[PDB]
Protein backbone atom coordinates (compact mmCIF):
# COMPACT_ATOMS: atom_id res chain seq x y z
CA UNK A 1 0.00 0.00 0.00
CA UNK A 2 1.15 3.35 -0.56
CA UNK A 3 -0.15 6.98 -0.80
CA UNK A 4 -0.38 8.76 -4.65
CA UNK A 5 2.92 9.01 -6.04
CA UNK A 6 3.14 12.66 -6.27
CA UNK A 7 2.47 12.93 -2.58
CA UNK A 8 5.49 11.08 -2.10
CA UNK A 9 7.26 12.88 -4.15
CA UNK A 10 6.54 16.22 -2.97
CA UNK A 11 6.80 14.88 0.33
CA UNK A 12 10.62 14.03 -0.30
CA UNK A 13 10.88 17.48 -1.95
CA UNK A 14 9.10 19.19 1.41
CA UNK A 15 11.07 17.37 4.08
CA UNK A 16 14.75 18.43 2.38
CA UNK A 17 13.10 22.03 2.03
CA UNK A 18 11.60 22.31 4.94
CA UNK A 19 15.36 21.53 6.64
CA UNK A 20 16.95 24.42 4.46
CA UNK A 21 19.02 21.47 2.35
CA UNK A 22 17.02 22.41 -1.17
CA UNK A 23 19.24 25.91 -2.59
CA UNK A 24 15.87 28.40 -3.66
CA UNK A 25 15.34 27.78 -7.20
CA UNK A 26 17.32 24.27 -7.01
CA UNK A 27 15.11 21.75 -8.53
CA UNK A 28 13.20 24.58 -11.32
CA UNK A 29 16.75 25.16 -12.41
CA UNK A 30 17.41 21.31 -12.99
CA UNK A 31 13.55 21.49 -14.35
CA UNK A 32 15.18 23.99 -17.03
CA UNK A 33 18.23 22.13 -17.85
CA UNK A 34 16.39 18.81 -18.10
CA UNK A 35 13.73 20.57 -20.11
CA UNK A 36 15.26 23.18 -22.34
CA UNK A 37 19.61 22.71 -22.30
CA UNK A 38 19.98 18.45 -22.68
CA UNK A 39 18.30 18.23 -26.24
CA UNK A 40 19.06 15.85 -28.88
CA UNK A 41 19.29 18.60 -31.43
CA UNK A 42 22.46 18.65 -30.33
CA UNK A 43 23.99 15.04 -31.21
CA UNK A 44 22.09 16.35 -34.48
CA UNK A 45 24.20 19.49 -34.65
CA UNK A 46 27.30 16.74 -34.21
CA UNK A 47 26.36 14.46 -36.24
CA UNK A 48 25.68 16.79 -39.50
CA UNK A 49 29.14 18.65 -38.30
CA UNK A 50 30.95 15.09 -38.76
CA UNK A 51 28.92 14.49 -41.88
CA UNK A 52 30.22 17.44 -43.63
CA UNK A 53 33.72 18.02 -41.95
CA UNK A 54 36.12 15.05 -42.16
CA UNK A 55 38.48 16.57 -39.22
CA UNK A 56 35.94 17.24 -37.21
CA UNK A 57 34.23 13.63 -37.76
CA UNK A 58 37.71 12.37 -37.47
CA UNK A 59 38.07 13.96 -34.19
CA UNK A 60 34.55 12.92 -33.26
CA UNK A 61 35.63 9.17 -33.13
CA UNK A 62 38.86 9.62 -31.49
CA UNK A 63 37.88 12.03 -28.57
CA UNK A 64 34.43 12.58 -28.39
CA UNK A 65 34.82 13.98 -25.04
CA UNK A 66 37.21 16.43 -26.71
CA UNK A 67 34.76 16.96 -29.94
CA UNK A 68 31.68 17.66 -27.50
CA UNK A 69 33.43 20.23 -25.29
CA UNK A 70 34.22 22.20 -28.71
CA UNK A 71 30.34 23.05 -28.62
CA UNK A 72 30.16 23.30 -25.17
CA UNK A 73 27.89 20.41 -24.54
CA UNK A 74 29.80 17.95 -22.01
CA UNK A 75 27.51 18.25 -18.52
CA UNK A 76 26.06 15.80 -16.11
CA UNK A 77 25.80 12.47 -17.64
CA UNK A 78 27.94 13.19 -20.55
CA UNK A 79 31.50 14.40 -19.16
CA UNK A 80 33.31 10.94 -20.94
CA UNK A 81 31.82 10.69 -24.30
CA UNK A 82 32.32 7.72 -27.39
CA UNK A 83 31.09 8.35 -30.39
CA UNK A 84 30.21 4.64 -32.50
CA UNK A 85 30.54 5.01 -36.21
CA UNK A 86 28.01 3.11 -38.23
CA UNK A 87 29.28 1.75 -41.11
CA UNK A 88 27.63 -0.40 -44.60
CA UNK A 89 28.17 -3.55 -42.66
CA UNK A 90 28.12 -2.28 -39.14
CA UNK A 91 24.79 -0.79 -37.09
CA UNK A 92 25.02 0.11 -33.26
CA UNK A 93 22.59 0.51 -30.80
CA UNK A 94 22.58 1.53 -27.24
CA UNK A 95 21.03 0.58 -23.94
CA UNK A 96 21.82 0.37 -20.22
CA UNK A 97 20.32 -3.17 -19.57
CA UNK A 98 21.11 -2.14 -15.69
CA UNK A 99 18.89 1.11 -15.30
CA UNK A 100 18.72 4.44 -17.80
CA UNK A 101 22.51 5.22 -18.62
CA UNK A 102 22.57 8.14 -21.50
CA UNK A 103 24.47 10.86 -22.79
CA UNK A 104 21.98 13.41 -21.20
CA UNK A 105 23.33 16.62 -22.64
CA UNK A 106 23.28 15.52 -26.44
CA UNK A 107 20.59 12.98 -26.61
CA UNK A 108 18.26 14.48 -23.88
CA UNK A 109 16.92 12.29 -21.30
CA UNK A 110 15.95 8.95 -21.80
CA UNK A 111 12.29 8.52 -23.26
CA UNK A 112 10.28 5.96 -21.43
CA UNK A 113 10.53 3.06 -24.61
CA UNK A 114 14.26 3.27 -23.61
CA UNK A 115 13.79 2.80 -19.27
CA UNK A 116 11.23 0.06 -20.32
CA UNK A 117 11.88 -3.63 -19.33
CA UNK A 118 11.73 -4.50 -22.60
CA UNK A 119 14.19 -2.67 -24.34
CA UNK A 120 16.60 -3.19 -21.07
CA UNK A 121 15.96 -7.42 -21.26
CA UNK A 122 15.87 -7.86 -25.28
CA UNK A 123 17.69 -5.66 -27.31
CA UNK A 124 21.09 -6.74 -25.72
CA UNK A 125 19.94 -10.87 -26.89
CA UNK A 126 17.59 -10.18 -30.06
CA UNK A 127 18.31 -6.65 -31.61
CA UNK A 128 17.53 -8.11 -35.06
CA UNK A 129 13.91 -8.37 -33.94
CA UNK A 130 13.90 -5.25 -31.23
CA UNK A 131 14.94 -3.12 -34.40
CA UNK A 132 12.51 -4.75 -36.80
CA UNK A 133 9.25 -4.28 -34.84
CA UNK A 134 10.48 -0.66 -33.89
CA UNK A 135 10.33 -0.17 -37.64
CA UNK A 136 13.94 -0.73 -38.59
CA UNK A 137 15.10 -3.63 -40.82
CA UNK A 138 18.63 -4.48 -40.38
CA UNK A 139 19.87 -6.65 -43.01
CA UNK A 140 22.07 -10.15 -42.30
CA UNK A 141 24.77 -9.09 -44.30
CA UNK A 142 25.25 -5.91 -41.42
CA UNK A 143 26.66 -6.71 -38.04
CA UNK A 144 24.58 -5.06 -35.24
CA UNK A 145 26.72 -4.48 -32.11
CA UNK A 146 24.84 -3.41 -28.92
CA UNK A 147 26.82 -1.23 -26.43
CA UNK A 148 25.66 -1.66 -23.29
CA UNK A 149 26.46 1.60 -20.72
CA UNK A 150 27.12 -0.20 -17.65
CA UNK A 151 29.84 2.41 -16.36
CA UNK A 152 31.08 6.08 -17.29
CA UNK A 153 30.85 5.69 -21.02
CA UNK A 154 28.41 7.72 -22.44
CA UNK A 155 27.75 6.89 -26.23
CA UNK A 156 26.08 8.45 -29.27
CA UNK A 157 25.78 6.82 -32.66
CA UNK A 158 26.87 8.45 -35.92
CA UNK A 159 24.63 6.88 -38.27
CA UNK A 160 25.43 6.51 -41.82
CA UNK A 161 24.70 9.89 -43.97
CA UNK A 162 22.08 8.54 -46.69
CA UNK A 163 22.12 9.14 -49.82
CA UNK A 164 19.83 12.36 -51.30
CA UNK A 165 21.29 14.76 -49.12
CA UNK A 166 24.62 14.94 -51.09
CA UNK A 167 25.52 19.08 -50.76
CA UNK A 168 22.85 19.77 -47.60
CA UNK A 169 23.56 22.57 -45.46
CA UNK A 170 24.59 21.20 -41.39
CA UNK A 171 20.97 22.61 -40.87
CA UNK A 172 19.42 20.53 -43.29
CA UNK A 173 21.52 17.40 -42.46
CA UNK A 174 20.68 18.30 -38.63
CA UNK A 175 17.01 17.76 -38.96
CA UNK A 176 17.08 14.53 -40.06
CA UNK A 177 19.26 13.07 -37.06
CA UNK A 178 16.56 12.16 -34.51
CA UNK A 179 16.91 11.40 -31.44
CA UNK A 180 16.67 7.93 -32.42
CA UNK A 181 19.10 7.85 -34.62
CA UNK A 182 21.45 8.67 -32.01
CA UNK A 183 20.30 5.96 -29.65
CA UNK A 184 20.89 3.74 -32.82
CA UNK A 185 17.27 2.42 -32.76
CA UNK A 186 16.56 4.26 -35.98
CA UNK A 187 18.60 4.89 -39.50
CA UNK A 188 18.22 8.73 -41.16
CA UNK A 189 15.15 8.93 -43.58
CA UNK A 190 15.36 11.50 -46.71
CA UNK A 191 11.69 13.27 -46.44
CA UNK A 192 10.06 12.90 -49.55
CA UNK B 1 23.78 -8.22 -6.51
CA UNK B 2 22.26 -10.73 -8.70
CA UNK B 3 18.82 -8.69 -8.33
CA UNK B 4 15.84 -8.52 -10.95
CA UNK B 5 17.45 -5.24 -12.15
CA UNK B 6 19.77 -7.60 -13.84
CA UNK B 7 17.35 -7.75 -16.82
CA UNK B 8 19.76 -8.17 -19.93
CA UNK B 9 18.86 -11.97 -21.42
CA UNK B 10 15.86 -12.20 -19.40
CA UNK B 11 12.97 -13.87 -21.97
CA UNK B 12 9.34 -13.41 -21.94
CA UNK B 13 9.21 -9.50 -22.26
CA UNK B 14 6.71 -8.26 -24.88
CA UNK B 15 7.18 -5.77 -27.52
CA UNK B 16 9.14 -2.20 -26.62
CA UNK B 17 6.43 0.59 -26.10
CA UNK B 18 7.82 2.68 -29.15
CA UNK B 19 7.89 2.70 -33.15
CA UNK B 20 10.70 4.96 -34.34
CA UNK B 21 10.33 8.41 -34.28
CA UNK B 22 7.24 8.52 -32.87
CA UNK B 23 6.29 11.01 -30.56
CA UNK B 24 7.34 10.80 -27.00
CA UNK B 25 5.49 13.70 -25.58
CA UNK B 26 7.66 16.13 -23.17
CA UNK B 27 9.96 15.28 -20.76
CA UNK B 28 8.26 15.00 -18.06
CA UNK B 29 4.38 13.42 -18.25
CA UNK B 30 3.53 14.54 -14.67
CA UNK B 31 4.67 17.99 -12.63
CA UNK B 32 6.57 15.75 -9.62
CA UNK B 33 8.72 14.14 -12.28
CA UNK B 34 11.63 16.26 -11.98
CA UNK B 35 12.02 16.12 -8.34
CA UNK B 36 13.59 12.69 -8.04
CA UNK B 37 17.01 13.76 -10.17
CA UNK B 38 17.18 17.39 -8.46
CA UNK B 39 17.15 15.73 -5.66
CA UNK B 40 19.51 12.97 -6.28
CA UNK B 41 21.60 16.13 -7.57
CA UNK B 42 20.88 18.35 -4.14
CA UNK B 43 22.30 14.71 -2.29
CA UNK B 44 25.38 14.28 -4.46
CA UNK B 45 26.32 17.87 -5.27
CA UNK B 46 25.14 19.79 -2.51
CA UNK B 47 24.96 17.98 0.23
CA UNK B 48 27.59 15.66 -0.20
CA UNK B 49 25.21 12.75 0.72
CA UNK B 50 25.68 10.01 -1.44
CA UNK B 51 27.12 9.17 -4.57
CA UNK B 52 25.47 8.29 -7.69
CA UNK B 53 26.35 4.85 -7.52
CA UNK B 54 24.76 4.68 -4.38
CA UNK B 55 21.31 5.85 -5.68
CA UNK B 56 22.04 3.14 -8.64
CA UNK B 57 22.29 0.21 -5.60
CA UNK B 58 19.11 1.71 -3.25
CA UNK B 59 16.72 1.24 -6.38
CA UNK B 60 18.73 -2.44 -6.78
CA UNK B 61 17.83 -2.85 -3.24
CA UNK B 62 13.81 -2.03 -3.71
CA UNK B 63 12.42 -5.25 -3.04
CA UNK B 64 11.98 -7.51 -6.06
CA UNK B 65 8.40 -7.02 -6.44
CA UNK B 66 7.93 -3.75 -5.51
CA UNK B 67 10.80 -2.88 -8.04
CA UNK B 68 8.75 -4.79 -11.02
CA UNK B 69 5.84 -2.90 -10.56
CA UNK B 70 6.95 0.74 -10.19
CA UNK B 71 7.56 3.10 -13.23
CA UNK B 72 11.14 4.27 -13.35
CA UNK B 73 10.69 7.83 -12.12
CA UNK B 74 8.55 6.67 -8.77
CA UNK B 75 12.10 4.29 -8.68
CA UNK B 76 14.13 7.16 -8.01
CA UNK B 77 11.88 9.25 -5.31
CA UNK B 78 11.52 6.03 -3.51
CA UNK B 79 15.51 5.24 -4.01
CA UNK B 80 16.29 8.86 -2.45
CA UNK B 81 13.96 8.80 -0.34
CA UNK B 82 15.52 5.81 1.14
CA UNK B 83 18.94 7.05 1.16
CA UNK B 84 18.07 10.55 2.76
CA UNK B 85 16.47 8.01 5.62
CA UNK B 86 19.61 5.61 5.58
CA UNK B 87 22.20 8.91 6.01
CA UNK B 88 19.65 10.21 9.12
CA UNK B 89 18.70 13.32 7.14
CA UNK B 90 15.34 12.63 7.13
CA UNK B 91 12.96 10.08 8.86
CA UNK B 92 10.34 7.94 7.39
CA UNK B 93 7.45 9.05 10.22
CA UNK B 94 8.05 12.73 8.51
CA UNK B 95 8.17 11.50 4.79
CA UNK B 96 4.65 9.40 5.61
CA UNK B 97 2.95 12.39 7.27
CA UNK B 98 4.16 14.88 4.47
CA UNK B 99 2.87 12.47 1.99
CA UNK B 100 -0.61 11.50 4.13
CA UNK B 101 0.36 7.47 3.49
CA UNK B 102 2.74 5.11 3.15
CA UNK B 103 5.90 5.27 1.94
CA UNK B 104 7.85 2.38 2.12
CA UNK B 105 11.80 2.46 0.74
CA UNK B 106 14.10 0.52 -0.44
CA UNK B 107 15.27 -2.75 1.69
CA UNK B 108 18.46 -2.21 3.92
CA UNK B 109 21.81 -3.59 1.82
CA UNK B 110 22.89 -7.17 2.83
CA UNK B 111 26.62 -6.82 2.07
CA UNK B 112 28.97 -3.87 3.26
CA UNK B 113 30.29 -3.99 -0.34
CA UNK B 114 34.11 -4.20 -1.00
CA UNK B 115 37.08 -2.57 -1.93
CA UNK B 116 38.41 -1.65 -5.55
CA UNK B 117 40.88 -4.84 -6.04
CA UNK B 118 44.55 -4.21 -5.63
CA UNK B 119 46.06 -6.70 -7.56
CA UNK B 120 44.83 -5.72 -11.33
CA UNK B 121 45.73 -5.99 -14.96
CA UNK B 122 46.22 -2.74 -17.19
CA UNK B 123 44.91 -4.22 -20.77
CA UNK B 124 45.48 -3.14 -24.04
CA UNK B 125 43.32 -2.33 -27.11
CA UNK B 126 43.16 -5.34 -28.74
CA UNK B 127 43.97 -7.96 -25.85
CA UNK B 128 42.00 -11.13 -25.09
CA UNK B 129 39.78 -11.08 -21.42
CA UNK B 130 37.60 -12.56 -19.22
CA UNK B 131 35.41 -11.59 -16.56
CA UNK B 132 36.00 -12.41 -13.09
CA UNK B 133 33.86 -15.72 -12.34
CA UNK B 134 32.69 -14.16 -9.24
CA UNK B 135 29.42 -13.19 -6.95
CA UNK B 136 29.15 -10.09 -5.57
CA UNK B 137 26.20 -9.46 -2.90
CA UNK B 138 26.40 -5.92 -3.03
CA UNK B 139 26.32 -3.11 -5.76
CA UNK B 140 28.60 -4.62 -9.28
CA UNK B 141 28.55 -2.98 -12.52
CA UNK B 142 29.09 -6.24 -14.24
CA UNK B 143 25.54 -7.52 -15.93
CA UNK B 144 25.16 -11.31 -15.47
CA UNK B 145 25.28 -12.09 -19.10
CA UNK B 146 28.72 -11.28 -19.21
CA UNK B 147 29.83 -13.37 -16.04
CA UNK B 148 32.98 -15.80 -17.27
CA UNK B 149 32.78 -14.69 -20.58
CA UNK B 150 35.77 -13.39 -22.92
CA UNK B 151 35.58 -11.12 -25.22
CA UNK B 152 38.48 -8.53 -26.60
CA UNK B 153 39.26 -4.77 -25.31
CA UNK B 154 38.30 -2.36 -27.88
CA UNK B 155 39.30 0.70 -25.59
CA UNK B 156 40.69 1.91 -22.38
CA UNK B 157 39.33 4.83 -20.99
CA UNK B 158 41.73 7.60 -21.02
CA UNK B 159 40.30 8.51 -17.34
CA UNK B 160 39.47 6.84 -13.88
CA UNK B 161 36.60 6.73 -11.72
CA UNK B 162 35.84 4.56 -7.98
CA UNK B 163 35.21 1.45 -8.18
CA UNK B 164 31.75 1.00 -7.79
CA UNK B 165 31.36 -1.93 -5.76
CA UNK B 166 32.84 0.33 -3.00
CA UNK B 167 31.52 3.45 -3.76
CA UNK B 168 27.92 2.50 -4.38
CA UNK B 169 28.06 1.44 -0.47
CA UNK B 170 30.01 4.92 0.14
CA UNK B 171 32.98 2.89 1.20
CA UNK B 172 36.52 5.11 1.35
CA UNK B 173 38.45 2.76 -0.25
CA UNK B 174 36.93 2.57 -4.17
CA UNK B 175 40.41 4.23 -5.53
CA UNK B 176 39.72 5.03 -8.95
CA UNK B 177 40.23 2.51 -12.00
CA UNK B 178 39.86 2.67 -15.92
CA UNK B 179 37.32 0.74 -17.70
CA UNK B 180 37.25 -1.19 -20.64
CA UNK B 181 35.05 -1.36 -23.74
CA UNK B 182 35.16 -4.95 -23.79
CA UNK B 183 33.45 -6.52 -27.11
CA UNK B 184 31.74 -10.10 -27.17
CA UNK B 185 30.18 -12.20 -29.55
CA UNK B 186 26.68 -12.54 -29.49
CA UNK B 187 27.36 -16.51 -29.38
CA UNK B 188 30.17 -16.10 -25.96
CA UNK B 189 26.96 -14.59 -24.32
CA UNK B 190 23.44 -16.42 -25.61
CA UNK B 191 24.80 -19.68 -28.02
CA UNK B 192 22.55 -20.31 -30.96
CA UNK B 193 19.68 -17.97 -28.94
CA UNK B 194 20.21 -14.69 -29.94
CA UNK B 195 20.34 -12.34 -33.49
CA UNK B 196 22.66 -9.71 -32.90
CA UNK B 197 26.25 -9.54 -33.61
CA UNK B 198 28.48 -8.49 -31.08
CA UNK B 199 27.90 -7.23 -27.34
CA UNK B 200 30.81 -4.28 -26.23
CA UNK B 201 30.05 -3.72 -22.39
CA UNK B 202 31.95 -1.23 -20.52
CA UNK B 203 33.53 -2.58 -17.27
CA UNK B 204 35.88 -1.62 -14.65
CA UNK B 205 39.51 -3.06 -14.63
CA UNK B 206 38.69 -5.06 -11.25
CA UNK B 207 36.24 -7.35 -13.03
CA UNK B 208 38.64 -8.44 -15.87
CA UNK B 209 41.80 -10.95 -15.70
CA UNK B 210 43.84 -11.99 -18.75
CA UNK B 211 41.99 -14.98 -20.54
CA UNK B 212 43.28 -18.04 -21.55
C1 LIG C 1 20.79 5.09 -15.29
N1 LIG C 1 20.48 5.93 -14.55
C2 LIG C 1 19.98 6.88 -13.57
C3 LIG C 1 20.67 6.69 -12.21
C4 LIG C 1 22.16 7.01 -12.25
C5 LIG C 1 22.43 8.37 -12.92
C6 LIG C 1 21.73 8.47 -14.27
C7 LIG C 1 20.23 8.26 -14.13
FE1 LIG D 1 21.30 3.47 -16.48
MG1 LIG E 1 12.18 28.16 -0.51
MG1 LIG F 1 32.46 13.80 -11.14
MG1 LIG G 1 14.77 -14.68 -28.89
MG1 LIG H 1 21.93 23.75 -50.73
MG1 LIG I 1 1.68 2.34 -9.06
MG1 LIG J 1 5.55 2.13 9.93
Amino acid sequence: AQAPVSDRAWALFRALDGKGLVPDGYVEGWKKTFEEDFSPRRGAELVARAWTDPEFRQLLLTDGTAAVAQYGYLGPQGEYIVAVEDTPTLKNVIVCSLCSCTAWPILGLPPTWYKSFEYRARVVREPRKVLSEMGTEIASDIEIRVYDTTAETRYMVLPQRPAGTEGWSQEQLQEIVTKDCLIGVAIPQVPT
Amino acid sequence: MDGVHDLAGVQGFGKVPHTVNADIGPTFHAEWEHLPYSLMFAGVAELGAFSVDEVRYVVERMEPRHYMMTPYYERYVIGVATLMVEKGILTQDELESLAGGPFPLSRPSESEGRPAPVETTTFEVGQRVRVRDEYVPGHIRMPAYCRGRVGTISHRTTEKWPFPDAIGHGRNDAGEEPTYHVKFAAEELFGSDTDGGSVVVDLFEGYLEPAA
